[PDB]
RNA sequence: UUCCGUUAACGAACGAGACCUCAGCCUGCUAACUAGCUAUGCGGAGCCAUCCCUCCGCAGCUAGCUUCUUAGAGGGACUAUGGCCGUUUAGGCCACGGAAGUUUGAGGCAAUAACAGGUCUGUCAUGCCCUUAGAUGUUCUGGGCCGCACGCGCGCUACACUGAUGUAUUCAACGAGUAUAUAGCCUUGGCCGACAGGCCCGGGUAAUCUUGGGAAAUUUCAUCGUGAUGGGGAUAGAUCAUUGCAAUUGUUGGUCUUCAACGAGGAAUGCCUAGUAAGCGCGAGUCAUCAGCUCGCGUUGACUACGUCCCUGCCCUUUGUACACACCG
């Protein structure tokens, strides 16, 4: 009965992976994760893929979705909803034990993978451009 | 410890030995808990102070590279010539280049200055002593100024620039901006002592 | 230097990078990068980006190329 | 496939296909212009005209509906005004209709229902085969 | 290789530099720009990744036609730089210091004719309907 | 040849949406209107 | 030859200078668990901080 | 028999609206329909930029004014005479009806 | 002037805080074919092919569908827990937990007394005064506000290689769209066109059509190789087109050509403490056409600092005053 569609948010980037229990594949957008591509922050999607194995994922199918948002934003979107998917399937169907030692990976290499960010845009002033700048000041 | 975590997954971070244990605390290269594998990260420090001395060495010095404008806000950009100039490190010494960039950061360091005290009613120029975590802080931006300048209007390009500046000077040798400035500041602070 | 000006001055075409000069530019530290030796082989580029297209085919070192066309450099194996 | 590849080798493969999997017609001032109004050189690319037409084939391959304008808006970019700011141009148009032109006499792609130029059956068969044979 | 490499050209009395692409060393004859010079020598049919300096006799002598005769190359009306005169009429491309000729020209008719245009250069200001208290 | 439904003032005028107020008479009947000021 | 001493920062006496940049701490020395010397520091320091001190005999005093 | 039939409605006031489209509603229910809603649909904000100065001199201060507009839709699987038999009850202030005969 | 408290004071009013809005959280609730997954049915293409596995398109009495999207009602955060400091009061610093521990962020509103602050050039708001036909009224034609020795202010573009040009690759949010007449504001698709821009059949009074806004910067592949160079794009010549009844003192946009000064900038000076500066484009106002501006929106995204009264000021207390239009006395 296994069937999770977990999310991972950031600036605008929201990225959703839904599962299968399948054998191995990792898509995004049908395209291979293996091609993600800011070709430098191709790390960072593979982050939980490789701080947990292939052998944890020898019964999984995500094909994740990415929508909004930028360029680093859906690849800091991608990296959240792998993990949150990842956390939210073993806790579901594996077992809620064997999910503790996957968050406590997680969360040891860091916390930024399970939890968003609230950082957001904030609105610009007037009187400057700027979110918190302003306007050159002359006196004469 | 348990470490198969190379940054890039060629570079590994084991075997890592800081001879400052002034600044063994202010460098993240140590403990198991400051190893990325890569130096760009939506990290939310500057909330609160003295943060930053946990922040990763290399995305640390990385955010020190996108400078003068034109260049702020692409740390891409950024992190792509970390890694040519990481590679090139390797590509000379064939050591941990991340002991290069270690070393490096620890030997182009002030360890006296010259503020601008006054007491007992009047005021001008003391010298006093650098608190490690902005030694640390004004050799990231040291050896970064003398890369740039050292790749301004020549063809020689930024990331090898960079790479020789830290292997001369993480040599220890005076034939980098940054150590000459280095020792510049501590002779005026010598001075004025 | 000169370095895409000259590219004619038929030395560079003769013996020069014809493992005249980077069979010893290599060997200080035997992997010694082309762009990094642009300036310890104080010769500047497209005379001597053009060379290491010719020195692959001529089979005497070892490449990676990349972001900034960023090219690189090894003496022997 | 197509989408399990690189994106760019799929496009470099394919822009030698279709210069080698027969030939076709091609207009008489293809070597002249800049084929974007806030372009300033024509392109570097010998055979430019192919890889337009390789990047255009993966376009219509994953998307239907895809007209002479959205053509023109999904390959126009920045246009450095002179003092004044950049801005975003257009690409010019009449240089991808006559590439729509090429694929549409070669079967490739053709006219939507509903507006557009959706992939045909077989141009799918071509463009999933010779992503097949690249690394 | 460059068993006879000239550092100077003096192609059309302009001092092409030896040193510089075809493509971007004609740029120093007074009429031809990069592109004009890009499709210059596309219809000159030059191999390109060729410093003019390498680049041989017939050449020269190709790219003399090419641009004594453009319109004969199906090239369009629309690169030629003196469209729709109204001294003939006739489309052309004026060449190096033919194009201060013309130049001398269109401002020598306006002097006569009285122009505002005219009189304005002829005063020295600036010439296109611009603002002069805070630039010039 | 155009002014506003109010004051019959040729500058400063709102013209979106159809207002054709000026910027002050747009003001001084804003919140009636309905351009209720949260924010 | 002088030789650099590390001295520990024990506890922060405050935060002195015309223009309030300058720590003013006290140091307990590594090599000799019992001289507590008080001194100029430029920069953030909190408490525990290993601190390279050039020259042992320049001390601040109290409001220096 | 039963036709489809839906009602557009749309005012400036939450609570309003609100109270509005859950009277339909529960007439609905009333009457054993088929209804589906009611559907909410996105907030159409206008908004203006004034500066809020008369004469133009002091700090550049500009004041935002912003309408919400919000928009609600029900769908009914009924008779317009049944409509009418339902949709004759009070409708609170605001609130605007209009009802739509649709395919 | 927030409180504890002291207390010739007692008790009260505004201001602060409270209040409102946007943003951050919820796999909890109400729903949603104008939004959208998910599964199945077929349909295309690849493939140990015969079925399957993967990417795609189409419709549904598919949902014991609502994660994604929208917006309603709620919930949540109070420094609650712990520690140390504290009259163990008001509180403060630290630590787990949590999305959130500068009041969570940003704004809106914002007191008495004023200033001889600005506006009679916003008003059929307005006293007094001037004008009232040969008019400072109103209308029309043209010029003018735009004229340039020169000084100043906010900005735009750059001085390159951390780059320029040329392919390829692909990701937002704000918002906006009058009968506009014989398709008419936003404009899809098709054709003509190198470009500008044209002709055709259309869609939308809008989560329906534009636009699920295919934005740039950035990302790879080459090309330039330190050169006032292909950086830089002012200046001007020639021509076409659109808006307008009308383009001249070039409306604007193209094409080709001209390739100007500018080598990181003197004394001095501006803004800025985290999605912030900076970089990047987009929308809106203005608009028949003109956005280097102003108001909003998103994208990439940091150095330093967590302090002080040194400078420039504001608040309170003591203090001195020959000042009170108040030290610009
Ligand atoms: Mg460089
Ligand atoms: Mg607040
Ligand atoms: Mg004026
Ligand atoms: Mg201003
Ligand atoms: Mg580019
Ligand atoms: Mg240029
Ligand atoms: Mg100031
Ligand atoms: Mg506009
Ligand atoms: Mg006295
Ligand atoms: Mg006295
Ligand atoms: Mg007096
Ligand atoms: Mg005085
Ligand atoms: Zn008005």
């Amino acid at each position: 009965p296994g069937t999770v569609q977990c999310f991972g948010r950031k600036k605008t980037a929201v990225a959703v992976a839904y599962c299968k229990p399948g054998r191995g594949l990792i898509k995004v957008n049908g395209a291979p994760i293996e091609l993600i591509r800011p070709e430098m922050l191709r790390l960072k999607a593979f982050e939980p893929i490789l701080l947990a194995g292939r052998s944890r994922f020898k019964d999984i199918d995500m094909r994740i979705r990415v929508r909004g948002g930028g360029k680093t934003s859906q690849i800091y979107s991608i990296r959240q909803a792998i993990a949150k998917s990842l956390v939210a399937y073993y806790q579901k169907y594996v077992d809620e034990a064997a999910k503790k030692e996957v968050k406590e990976i997680f969360a040891r290499y860091d916390r930024t993978l399970l939890v968003a960010d609230p950082r957001r845009c904030e609105p610009k002033k007037f009187g400057g451009r700027g979110a918190r700048a302003r306007f050159q000041k002359s006196y004469r | 410890p348990g470490g198969d975590v190379k940054l890039f997954n060629r570079w590994t971070f084991e075997d890592v030995q800081v001879s400052d244990i002034s600044l063994n605390d202010y460098l993240a290269v140590t403990s198991m808990k400051h190893y990325t594998f890569l130096p760009h990260s939506a990290g939310r420090y500057s909330a609160k102070r003295f943060r930053k001395a946990q922040c990763p060495i290399i995305e640390r010095l990385t955010n020190s590279l996108m400078m003068h404008g034109r260049n702020n806000g692409k740390k891409i950009m950024a992190v792509r010539i970390i890694k040519h100039t990481m590679e090139i490190i390797h590509l000379l010494t064939d050591a941990n280049p991340i002991q290069i960039i270690v070393d490096a950061i620890i030997n182009s360091g002030p360890r006296e200055d010259a503020t601008r005290i006054g007491s007992a009613g009047v005021v001008r120029r003391q010298a006093v002593d650098i608190s490690p975590l902005r030694r640390v802080n004004q050799a990231i931006y040291l050896l970064t100024t003398g890369a740039r300048e050292s790749a301004f209007r020549n063809v020689k390009t930024i990331a090898e620039c960079l790479a020789d500046e830290l292997i001369n000077a993480a040599k220890g040798s005076s034939n980098s901006y940054a150590i000459k400035k280095k020792d510049e500041i501590e002779r005026v602070a010598k001075a004025n002592r | 230097g000169k370095q895409k000006e000259k590219v004619n001055n038929a030395v560079l075409f003769d013996q020069a990078t014809y493992d005249k000069l980077l069979t010893e530019v290599p060997k200080y530290k035997q992997i010694t990068p082309s762009v990094l030796s642009e300036r310890l082989r104080i010769n500047g580029s497209l005379a001597r980006r053009a060379i290491k297209d010719l020195m692959e085919r001529g089979l005497i070192r070892m490449v990676s190329i990349h972001s900034s066309q960023q090219i690189f450099t090894r003496a022997t194996n | 496939t197509v989408k399990d590849v690189n994106p760019h080798e799929f496009v470099k493969a394919y822009s030698a296909h279709l210069k080698r999997s027969g030939k076709m017609e091609l207009p008489e001032w293809v070597d002249i212009v800049k084929t974007a109004r806030f372009k300033e050189l024509p392109p570097s690319d010998a055979d430019w005209y192919y890889i337009r037409a390789a990047s255009m084939a993966r376009k219509i391959y994953l998307r239907q509906g895809i007209g002479i304008g959205g053509f023109q808006k999904i390959y126009g970019g920045r246009q450095r005004n002179g003092s004044r700011p950049p801005h975003f141009c257009k690409s010019s148009g009449a240089v991808s209709r006559n590439i729509l032109q090429e694929l549409q006499k070669m079967g490739i792609i053709d006219v939507d229902p509903k507006g557009g130029r959706l992939i045909t059956s077989q141009g799918r068969r071509d463009l999933d085969q010779v992503a097949g044979t690249v690394p | 290789a460059g068993e006879e490499f000239q550092h100077i050209l003096r192609v059309l009395n302009t001092n092409v530099d030896g040193k510089q692409k075809i493509m971007f060393a004609l740029t120093s004859i007074k009429g031809v720009g990069r592109r004009f010079s890009n499709i210059v020598c596309k219809k000159a049919d030059i191999d390109m990744n060729k410093r003019a300096g390498e680049l041989s006799a017939e050449e020269m002598d190709r790219l003399m036609a090419v641009v004594h005769n453009p319109r004969q190359f199906k090239v369009p009306d629309w690169f030629l730089n003196r469209k729709k005169d109204y001294k003939d009429g006739r489309f052309s491309q004026v060449v190096s210091n033919a194009v201060d000729m013309k130049l001398r020209d269109d401002l020598e008719r306006l002097k006569k004719i009285r122009n505002h245009r005219g009189l304005r250069h002829y005063w020295g200001v600036r010439v296109r309907g611009q603002h002069t208290k805070t630039t010039g | 040849s155009r002014v506003c439904r109010v004051c019959g003032n040729s500058h400063g005028l709102i013209r979106k949406y159809g207002l054709m107020c000026c910027r002050q008479c747009f003001r001084s009947n804003a919140k009636d209107i309905g351009f209720i000021k949260y924010r | 030859d002088t030789q650099v001493k590390l001295a520990v920062v024990v506890k922060v006496m405050g935060r002195t200078g015309s223009r309030g940049q300058v720590t003013q701490v006290r140091v307990k020395f590594l090599d000799d668990q019992n001289r507590l010397i008080m001194r100029n520091v430029k920069g953030p320091v909190r408490e525990g901080d290993i601190l390279t001190l050039l020259e042992s005999e320049r001390e601040a005093r109290r409001l220096r | 028999v039963q036709h489809r039939i839906r009602i557009t409605l749309s005012s400036k006031s939450v609570k309003n609206l609100e109270k509005v489209c859950s009277d339909l509603v529960k007439g609905a229910k009333e009457k054993q329909l088929k209804v589906k809603g009611p559907v909410r649909m996105p907030t159409k904000v206008l908004n203006i930029t004034t500066r809020k100065s008369p004469c133009g001199e002091g700090t550049n201060t500009w004041d935002r004014f912003e309408m919400r507009v919000h928009k609600r839709v029900i769908d009914l699987v009924s008779s317009p005479d049944v409509v009418k038999q339902i949709t004759s009850i009070t409708i609170e202030p605001g609130v605007e009806v209009e009802v739509t005969i649709s395919d």
